């Protein structure tokens, strides 16, 4: 009756355990541009400088 | 793109075009003529102007070589534009050219002068100038009956052209 008990918090402990080093690894992950940076515009490209432009000029 | 500044100092190169490309002869209309000449040169080379620009756009970076042989072809169509307009209207090209090396250049100040190019341009060359970007419900502005800019003096030859025009029936 009493080794039941403690192996439901043994494996209540070890659940912890497992999720601190899941959100450990989580953070670590890299992350998309979208995610780290706004939503909405979603490309790094920046095609800036819209009046006096050359063609030929965008690589 | 950024403009000299600070002692630049200029020099220029004896050199020639390599075999690779062929001759290309050159404009020698200089900027009264040229932009006298510049909705017709527009007109006629639309397409043309537009195939270079495009060239320019597609292959990125490359940029000067890989678009010579349309750059050719701009030239080579305006180049044939000008003379055709120098051998039909020689004396309006010139009167109106002549009307807009005075005043700054400026298309403003050189109505009486343009109405004459534009009708011999379009009966005999068919050419037609037009501004385009400008929706219906909108008057072109080189159409207009007294607009609020007049220059500061009318030139002389053009506008005793004008009249003669006007008693004439040419325009």
């Amino acid at each position: 009756d009493i080794l039941n008990e403690e192996a439901k918090i043994v494996q209540a402990l070890n659940n912890q355990r497992e999720l601190t080093i899941k959100m450990h690894e989580l953070k670590r992950e890299e992350k998309d541009y979208a995610h780290s940076y706004s939503p909405l515009f979603s490309d790094p490209v920046p095609q800036g400088g819209s009046i006096g432009k050359a063609p030929g000029s965008s690589r | 793109p950024r403009e000299a500044a600070a002692h630049w100092v200029p020099f220029e190169d004896k050199a020639n075009m390599p075999d690779n490309v062929p001759d290309v002869v050159e404009v020698g209309a200089t900027s009264a003529p040229l932009l006298s000449a510049s909705y017709f040169i527009g007109a006629k080379c639309k397409p043309y102007n537009d195939d270079f620009m495009l060239c320019r756009e597609e292959s990125q970076g490359s940029g000067a070589i890989d678009c010579l042989k349309e750059g050719r072809r701009v030239t080579r169509c305006a180049v044939s534009v000008i003379e055709d307009i120098n051998k039909s209207c020689l004396d309006e090209f010139r009167l109106h050219w002549q009307c807009l090396e005075q005043n700054n250049h400026q298309l403003s100040g050189c109505r009486k002068a343009e109405a004459l190019l534009n009708k011999c341009v379009f009966t005999k060359l068919n050419l037609e100038k037009k501004i385009p970007g400008l929706r219906p419900d909108e008057e072109p502005v080189f159409l207009k009956k007294d607009p609020w800019i007049k220059p500061a003096v009318d030139d002389f030859k053009s506008v005793r052209a004008y009249a003669e025009a006007k008693k004439n029936g040419t325009l």
